[PDB]
DNA sequence: ATCTGCTTTGGGTGGGTGGGTGGGTTGAGGCAATT
DNA sequence: AGCAGAT
């Protein structure tokens, strides 16, 4: 009908991109609109971008900022969790916890992959290290969320800290799973 | 220490269930009355998973460890049940613990000699195929008891072999000891020894359920005690067991191969056979029921093979040779045999060869054998050496494998004539005589040949005299009860009810499939046609407690109609003879049993007349 | 559903009956036609008519015996062994009518045996839908447990695969 | 010392190995172990791209570096799944220089080579020790060792007084795993002049078992090698890898190997209007004419559908053809194409051939003393075809003994003490000459066949090729054959050999067509008139006919509708499929019985 | 019995779903089993001329309350049965078709008549709701999120110097634009460019 | 006088660079000569 | 286990 079938009941991973892609993020202008034409936005603040000054840390939405470093006009200030000793703590904290998830962004996965393909030479590490350990933690995560799999029932469930992403690969069998379970024990009252 | 607490949790599951403890008294209350029923006792797998998991799934994946508890808690429970008041010396000598064997349901573990691979070694597993062969039952010692006369007082020894127990322990070689410990000498009392038998049997997997291009495999089982002598080669088994292996497998420096596996097989704990159905209350009243129905015979007849177009008589004749006549031996020494033979001559494409399937699906015994593919010695039986004991013996073949039963022979018209003798014996005395390696025995074949044949140039032809047309010699045809020619002669209405009746078969397609699907168990333990299932049991019925006798009417038909057959001048397919009215009686007696009878009328010698005319005179 | 297509397969499946009074000109229910049709006759209706029969009618008209694919056998070896189980073989909906029956009779034994099922196969379920293939150069197991698979449970491997494989071409899209 | 560093190298390739964005080898093995699949197969190309070093370690000495290179896979395999498993095998793919069967000598030993070759036998699988539990027989001292399969190990001869040898296995605590044996026949091209085919013993491990079935190309990565069984070894080679054009596991379980973008393909093929042309074009593309023998060849390689009965009657579903006529037809060259595009066949002369040779034969093991089975020409091609030349020079108790596996499909055997009765379920394309070398017309077609009725009605096509002599068809004979012998279309009009192949493997494992009403009533009267044509015929001549019309000829007709059908993967045959049957039919068999 | 006819045409309603499923871009609804529907509602008919027999009986005839009323619910349920299964597959066809109708902006041999007037008036609804407050926005428009502002494009098929809203293309066979998604998204829909 | 060490039966848990004039002997299948 | 050899 309206809607493709694939598009029921979820998001696609780009429908994901499409919402990451909303947030803030910390930028370097290499220009200086600030005035000592003008943005005119409807679906955010249009202050930061008409107050710009060279090499002056400002926030500004995270698709504007894709298409600022498009043009080499702003170098992306990447976030403070995608460091490599960061990602080291949270390795380790998920390692001596194996009950629960690292307190990650919603969005680190998403994240992680757009600033790696468009933001290559704005890493104060090498991306090789970065990508390394992003690859550990996802391999650790995806082990306790087949733990926790074993646990679905007809009553609530909870899955703290899980990202989008994961969440958006999840929600088909976890909701259909439990669908079915809390559909035999209806019928069994 | 473990081994206590699982024989203590054993105990708690026997006390939980009372099925058990009342098996093992009215076993152990049988044997006190008394031929004598072995020390054994069936537990279901699904009991012991709904009462203790662990113990269920230990059972199933360690039984090493799980078993001799086992069997050690219901050997206590039997023991302190037991109250004989005087106990024999053997009796008190004697080794007989209670063993255990198991039923129920096998999730992953039911298998067959091809999936079984060394994943599952030292596991509890259920294995289907059939016994290729079987060596000769010897006894195996395990205690020996002497007596020192000086001393007066017994001794004993204890001995173990890898087969013979689940846990590895030091062998023990076979010699008896001779001096006590302090010197004194020492007589072995065999009288209060204790030996076991033991057999060692070989499983080969279902040819039918083979992959494509390949040969069935097979797996070798060991049985001792009281499973010694349940099965016969050419029967089908579900053997339960443990997989181990023995030996070293080349880890001893003797051995230079250093690419020999280890050896494998199975320590079986019950054998189920998959031939003779179990008849109910309800089964034996309806078998009666249907009895009483006049057109009964035509019924059954009808009832065989739907799917083949026409062939009444054919159909009829193999209705009355499942159910066979009656075996009479006089006392002078002639012995009269009460099977029917049957031979179909025809032309290609009469459906010869899917009454002979039929027939061999059917029929409780069967065994399918060709023209070309067999051999006067794979008929008869096979001169071999046994590997368990290295003796000469014999194997039986084709005929011998198929006693009591039927051997369904395709092709008869393309064996050889050495070939051709051997059946020849075989169906004029009804047994195999055998004089090869030193050896000199009787071996017996009581079986019910039905052969199909072609003619000598591949289409009967009318003008010539049924001599010139069939290749086969005139005695080996005079053993045939009837001969059937059958010829494929071209009509219009025939015709297109035949492409009908071939075109709607086509058109079936078996529920649980969708259209466009090509075709491709859960527990061991365990005028309308009727179905084949039901037509097995009352052939099994009819003819396991059904003894027709003559009776003066029937004699005067048999007499009447073997009188004028002789002596008419028109021709018959097959020359006349004594042995006609042998054949007459035969047939009486047969439709006497199917109508559940316990004396032949007219009736029945009514319907061998007919049967016998049609043969003959078309 | 009214106009989902896999239950209206599902309630098309034939489950034994018994009647129980005298109904003149109701053979077509048994396979000769225009005869009648006497009590304690033993035949297979369809569930969408034989469900109504059984609530309709004091004695309704017919009673709704134990099928085969809820039998004894068929329960321990759910128990035994769920992963391993083909539950093809035994019925194509069998989840489905696993849940009608329930809901007929409101027996709770049914209901967990066929809820601890659905959970130990479900596990299996993820794993394979989780595990995507790779190409080195620019399965056995897999295809023999997609053979056991019900319909229901097909859908569901379905639905996840496809959200398996959509998120990974979208993570390592040159 | 060295053996850590080399673990620890070999595991930063498991984990650090990216071509782009993608880890392959670490995913690989996650997606493997998540199915119960413990192993992990690498590319030696990667490995020299990571570091040639470690290429050089495990190609100068393969048997002491791959067991330490499974450990390491075994160690990440650990970190990647469990959360704080037996040794895990390693398969090689390479892309070097395949070694012809019979240059591997004396300079290859220890070794990795590649190579070719025929699977001729299969061995019963043996189990292996991995893990074994000992104890002494005086002191009972109990203790453990680890194997692994790579020789260049025994018990401990002295105990740790206790005698030589003390040790004694404890099997109810040990592990073990699964071994085979199989023979590789080199190539037949290969072999060099006035030489007979070459063999080589090969031995695989736990996850490269009941890969492949005899007669079937492969192509093996191992290890040359060697084991005492004086001063001489008997080679071997240790399989590292199989790969063969044959999706074996396929055939004998369920559909697999197509992966759903190959399915795809074969889906939009099969919904090409014109598929039966190509078809029928892309089969021997380098002969002139015979188009509806080619016909006939596509219906025999597609196959109509088995249907077992209630009752257990079984009917076959394979089509047989016979192709008589007059030499330099084209006969031969046609059974040797179709034994190329089978996925399953085997080409045998009549006349080099025997009753024992096709079917089954019993043989004696001169160790054990004990008869056994071993599978023929009609075994070695069960669900294939059987290309039988020279079907007039076979002697008459060898043909005799083809019947029954021709039609029942099974090969009942009684010889020897065993019994039993295997399953041969084979087409037969069988190519013949008439009794005077030529179909002479001047005599009575009862005259020209010297086969038998019985023999005859089994084919369900039979074709008598006649060679006459026009000058037009001549020319363009000559043309034609002139091209080829002087001188790649692959635009629709004609697929490769693997794509046919492959499509008869997708079809006849995936669709099985049935009759619809319509067509039961048209082949039904067709029948009727058919036999009706034949008494007419014979009324006319005293002589009985020599090419008979049986039931079997119906169910024929049949089995072509129902291969006509499966050919487009069309669940249901409809008229337009019965047409076409019906004039195959009238244009093979009513034409050589018509004569 | 009284259900096989409805039972073969929700099995050849299952295969055109799954046919849909699998099939990727390219989709032809099967064509109309009007030989099954005319039979199952000839069954129909029947069991009418059922009903109004039994009715007639009853007014005048032995017939008893029990058997009227056992013979009257298997009649009615039998109707009821292929009612379901007849507008099971209608539904699933109907569905089909307003898929296809969303994807064009707003062979036909296949379709029954009384389908090729749904589907004419439900293109007349769809570019009816695209013509009202909606304008500005494309309704027919593309469901994948904007990603990229600017992307390379190449012309898949021949055509003249087509005029589009935002522009003039000369679409040249084998020549590639660099220009904005926006504009060229209808012309990638119909399948005159490719992105690459 | 004591301690150390090898090898059977006969059989494939020694083999085919030890052979069959050192014994393990019927069954099947292919080939030449006889027909 | 009996017999063949080295300290
Ligand atoms: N009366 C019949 N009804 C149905 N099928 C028949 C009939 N007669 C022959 N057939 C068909 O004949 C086919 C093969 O013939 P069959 O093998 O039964 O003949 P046969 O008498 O053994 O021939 P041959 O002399 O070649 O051994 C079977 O598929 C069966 O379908
Ligand atoms: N279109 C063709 N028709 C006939 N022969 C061809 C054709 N193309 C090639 N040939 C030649 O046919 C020869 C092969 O012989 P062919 O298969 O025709 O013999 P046959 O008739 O089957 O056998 P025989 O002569 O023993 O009866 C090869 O030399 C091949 O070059
Ligand atoms: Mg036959
Ligand atoms: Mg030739
Ligand atoms: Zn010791």
């Amino acid at each position: 009908m309206s809607l493709p079938a694939h598009l029921q009941q979820t998001f696609s991973p780009e429908e994901i991109q499409f919402i990451v892609e909303n947030e803030p993020i910390k930028i370097f202008p290499r220009i200086t609109t600030r005035q000592k034409t003008r943005w005119q936005l409807i679906t955010t603040d249009d202050k930061a971008l008409n107050n710009m000054v060279a090499m002056r840390s400002t926030e500004v939405v995270l698709w504007i900022a894709l298409l600022l470093k498009q043009q080499s006009k702003c170098s992306i200030v990447a976030p403070q969790w995608l460091t490599t000793k960061e990602l080291d703590r949270k390795i380790q904290y998920e390692k001596t916890h194996p009950d629960r998830f690292s307190e990650l962004p919603w969005n680190w996965l998403v994240l992680a992959r757009i600033l790696f393909n468009k933001a290559k030479d704005d890493f104060h590490d090498p991306i090789h290290e970065l990508r390394g350990k992003i690859q550990d933690l996802r391999e650790i995560r995806q082990i306790k969320v087949l733990k926790g799999l074993k646990y679905l029932n007809e009553s609530h469930l909870q899955l703290d800290n899980l990202s989008l992403l994961e969440i958006n690969e999840l929600r088909p069998f976890i909701t259909e799973i439990m669908d079915k379970l809390r559909e035999i024990h209806t019928a069994s009252l | 220490a473990v081994f206590g607490d699982r024989v203590r949790r054993f105990q708690e599951f026997l006390d939980t269930f009372t099925s058990y403890r009342d098996s093992v008294r009215s076993i152990q209350v049988y044997n006190s009355n008394n031929n004598i029923l072995p020390h054994r006792i069936i537990i279901s797998l699904d009991d012991l998973r709904e009462f203790d998991r662990s113990f269920w799934s230990g059972i199933l994946v360690e039984p090493a460890y799980f078993i001799p508890p086992a069997e050690k808690a219901l050997t206590d429970l039997a023991d302190s049940m037991d109250d004989v008041p005087h106990p024999n010396a053997s009796a008190v000598s004697s080794r007989h613990p209670w063993k255990l064997s198991f039923k129920g349901s096998f999730g992953a573990h039911a298998l067959s000699p091809r999936t079984l691979t060394a994943q599952h070694l030292n596991k509890l597993v259920s294995v289907e195929g059939i016994v290729t062969k079987t060596s000769l039952v010897r006894p195996k010692l395990i205690r020996s008891v002497h007596y020192a006369a000086k001393t007066g007082r017994f001794h004993y020894r204890d001995y173990t072999d890898a087969t013979t127990t689940l846990t590895t322990r030091i062998p023990t070689p076979a010699i008896y000891p001779t001096e006590d410990t302090e010197g004194n000498k020492l007589t072995t009392e065999y009288g209060y020894s204790t030996f076991i038998d033991h057999q060692r049997i070989t499983v080969q997997e279902m040819p039918e359920m083979a992959p494509a291009g390949q040969l069935p495999r097979s797996i070798d089982v060991i049985l001792d005690d009281d499973l010694v002598d349940k099965t016969k080669p050419g029967d089908r088994v579900n053997v339960v067991g443990v997989f181990k292996s023995l030996g070293a497998g080349g880890m001893n420096q003797s051995n230079s191969n250093t690419l020999i596996g280890f050896k494998t097989l199975i320590l079986g704990n019950t054998v189920y056979p998959l031939a003779r159905q179990m008849l109910t209350d309800f089964d034996i009243r309806n078998i009666n029921k249907l009895s009483k129905k006049k057109d009964i015979f035509d019924i059954l007849s009808q009832s065989l093979a739907p799917s083949i177009y026409g062939h009444d008589h054919i159909k009829k004749a193999i209705l009355l040779m499942l159910m066979g006549g009656v075996e009479k031996n006089l006392e002078n020494g002639s012995h009269l045999r009460g099977d029917i033979n049957i031979l179909m001559v025809g032309d290609p494409s009469t459906a010869k060869s899917q009454l002979l399937r039929f027939v061999l699906n059917t029929a409780s015994l069967a065994i399918a054998t060709t023209g070309r593919g067999s051999s006067g010695v794979g008929l008869t039986a096979a001169v071999t050496t046994d590997r368990e004991t290295g003796e000469r013996r014999l194997e039986a073949g084709a005929m011998v494998l198929a006693d009591r039963g039927v051997v369904c022979i395709d092709e008869f018209d393309k064996m050889t004539d050495v070939d051709r003798v051997a059946i020849h014996e075989v169906m004029e005395q009804q047994t195999v005589t055998i004089a090869k390696a030193g050896i000199h025995t009787t071996l017996n074949a009581r079986c019910s040949v039905i052969a199909a044949a072609n003619p000598v140039f591949g289409q009967y032809d009318v003008n010539r005299d049924p001599h010139q047309n069939i290749a086969l010699p005139d005695s080996l045809l005079s053993r045939f009860d009837l001969l059937f020619v059958v010829t494929d002669d071209i009509n219009e209405i025939r015709d297109r009810s035949i492409s009908e009746h071939v075109l709607r078969t086509h058109r079936y397609l078996p529920p649980g499939y969708l259209e466009g699907e090509p075709v491709r168990s859960l527990a061991v333990g365990e005028p309308k046609l009727v179905t084949i299932p039901f037509l097995r049991k009352y052939v099994q019925y009819a003819k396991e407690r059904v003894i027709p006798q003559l009776t003066q009417e029937a004699i005067n038909v048999i007499v009447k109609n073997y009188t004028d057959l002789r002596n008419d001048d028109n021709t018959k397919k097959s020359p006349i003879t004594a042995r006609t009215l042998e054949t007459l009686i035969r047939l009486a007696t047969a439709h006497a049993k199917v109508r559940l009878s316990k004396t032949v009328n007219k009736v029945d010698a009514k319907v061998a007349a007919n049967l016998l005319r049609f043969a003959l005179l078309g | 559903g009214y106009y989902d297509i896999d239950d209206v397969l599902a309630d098309g499946t034939e489950f034994p009956c018994k009647f129980q009074y005298d109904i003149p000109g109701l053979g077509y229910l048994e396979n000769n036609p225009g005869r009648p049709i006497t009590k304690n006759t033993k035949l297979s209706l369809p569930l969408w008519l034989a469900r109504i029969l059984a609530i309709v009618g004091p004695v309704p008209f017919v009673e709704l015996l134990p099928p085969d694919m809820f039998s004894t056998k068929v329960m321990n070896a759910i128990k035994t062994d769920p992963v391993a189980l083909d539950l093809h073989s035994i019925n194509s909906h069998f989840f489905s009518l696993a849940i009608k029956w329930i809901m007929l009779f409101s027996e709770k034994e049914l209901a967990n045996v066929v809820s601890e099922l659905l959970l130990q196969r479900a596990q299996e379920l993820n794993h394979h839908a989780s595990s995507l293939s790779i190409d080195l150069n620019a399965n056995i197991a897999t295809s023999t447990f997609l053979l056991k698979l019900e319909e229901m449970e097909k859908e569901i491997y379905k639905k996840s695969h496809e959200s398996y494989k959509d998120t990974k071409r979208w993570m390592f899209k040159k | 010392d060295d053996n850590t560093e080399i673990i620890k190298s070999f595991k930063n390739f498991i984990l650090e190995f990216r071509l782009d964005s993608q880890f392959i080898y670490r995913d690989q093995l996650r997606n493997n172990i998540l199915v119960k699949n413990y192993s992990l197969t690498v590319n030696m190309e990667h490995l020299i791209g990571y570091n040639e070093d470690i290429y050089k370690k495990l190609s100068d000495e393969p048997s002491d570096i791959i067991p330490l290179f499974e450990t390491a896979i075994t160690q990440v395999a650990k970190r990647i799944s469990i959360l704080s498993l037996p040794t895990f095998q390693l398969i090689l793919n390479s892309n070097a220089n395949q070694i012809p069967l019979r240059d591997l000598d004396s300079e290859h030993v220890s070794k990795i080579v590649r190579l070719s070759g025929i699977i001729i036998s299969t061995s019963v699988l043996s189990s292996r020790a991995t893990y074994l539990s000992i104890m002494c027989r005086n002191c009972r001292h109990t203790t453990s060792i680890t194997i692994n399969n790579f020789n260049s190990v025994s018990l401990p001869r002295s105990c740790l007084n206790c005698g030589p040898d003390p040790y004694i296995i404890i099997h109810e605590s040990s592990k073990f795993i699964d071994q085979q044996f199989l023979k590789l026949q080199e190539i037949p091209e290969l072999v060099p002049v006035g030489e007979m085919p070459r063999n080589l013993t090969m031995t695989c491990d736990r996850y490269l078992t009941n890969k492949v079935i005899p007669g079937t190309r492969v192509t093996i990565v191992g290890i040359y090698s060697i084991y005492n069984s004086v001063a001489i070894r008997t080679p071997y080679i240790k399989i590292l890898g199989i790969q063969s054009d044959v999706e074996t596991s396929s055939i004998w379980n369920s559909v697999t190997m197509f992966t759903e973008e190959e399915e795809e393909e074969f889906l939009q093929l099969s919904r090409n209007p014109k598929l039966y042309e190509i078809l029928t074009n892309s089969i021997a593309p380098s002969i002139f004419g015979n188009e509806d023998i080619k016909k006939a060849i596509v219906c025999l390689l597609m196959g109509g559908s088995k249907k077992i009965l209630p009752d257990g009657m079984r009917l076959r579903g394979d089509i047989n053809v016979l192709l008589l006529g007059d030499p330099g037809t084209a006969k031969s060259q046609l059974l040797k194409f179709v034994e190329k595009v089978s996925p399953i066949a085997v080409y045998t002369s009549g006349k080099g051939s025997s009753a024992a040779g096709l079917t089954a034969s019993v043989q004696r093991d001169p160790m054990t003393r004990e008869f056994y089975l071993e599978g023929g020409a009609m075994v070695l091609a069960d669900g294939g075809v059987v290309c039988i030349d020279e079907f007039d020079k076979m002697r008459d108790e060898d043909r005799v003994a083809i019947h029954e596996a021709m039609e029942q499909q099974t090969i009942s055997i009684a010889k020897a003490g065993i019994t039993t009765v295997l399953n041969s379920r084979t087409s037969v394309l069988a190519a013949a000459n008439p009794i005077y070398g030529r179909y002479d017309d001047l005599k009575s077609p009862g005259d020209n066949i010297d086969f038998q009725t019985t023999i005859l009605s089994r084919f369900d096509m039979i074709f008598i090729v006649k060679d006459d002599h026009n000058e037009e068809r001549d020319i363009s004979i000559a043309n034609h054959v002139i091209n080829i012998h002087t001188g790649q279309e692959e635009n629709g009009s004609e697929i490769s050999i693997e794509k046919m192949k492959r499509y008869i493997t997708y079809c006849r494992l995936k669709c099985a067509p049935r009759l619809s009403p319509q067509a039961a009533e048209k082949l039904s009267s067709n029948f009727v008139t058919i036999r009706k044509q034949l008494l007419i015929n014979e009324l006319e001549s005293t002589e009985r006919s020599s090419i008979p019309i049986t039931i079997r000829q119906l169910e024929a007709i049949i089995r072509i509708t129902e291969s006509l059908a499966k050919l487009e993967l069309s669940p249901i045959a409809q008229e337009r499929h019965v047409d076409e049957a019906i004039r195959l039919f009238q244009a093979s068999t009513m034409d050589a019985a018509s004569q | 019995m009284y259900g096989d006819l409805g039972n073969k045409l929700v099995l050849e309603a299952k295969r055109t779903k799954q046919l849909y499923a699998r099939s990727n871009q390219d989709v032809n609804l099967p064509m109309y089993h009007e030989d099954i529907i005319r039979n199952i509602l000839k069954e129909v008919s029947n069991l009418r001329k059922n009903t109004e027999y039994l009715k007639e009986q009853q007014q005048l005839g032995m017939l008893d309350d029990k058997v009227a009323k056992c013979q009257y619910f298997v009649t009615l349920l039998c109707m009821e049965r292929n009612k379901r299964c007849l507008l099971a597959y209608q539904r699933l066809r109907t569905d089909i078709l307003d898929s296809m109708a969303w994807n064009n902006n707003g062979d036909t041999n296949n379709l029954s008549h009384q389908e090729q007037e749904y589907l004419k008036e439900y293109c007349d609804l769809i570019t009816d709701l695209k013509s009202g407050d909606l304008v500005d926005i494309d309704l027919s428009g593309s469901l994948v999120p904007p990603s990229d502002v600017f992307i390379d494009v190449r012309v898949l098929k021949d055509a003249g110097e087509i005029q589009t809203e935002y522009g003039v293309f000369n679409l040249i066979k084998d020549s590639q634009f660099f220009v904005r998604q926006s504009d060229v998204e209808r012309l990638i829909q119909q399948g005159y460019l490719q992105k690459i």
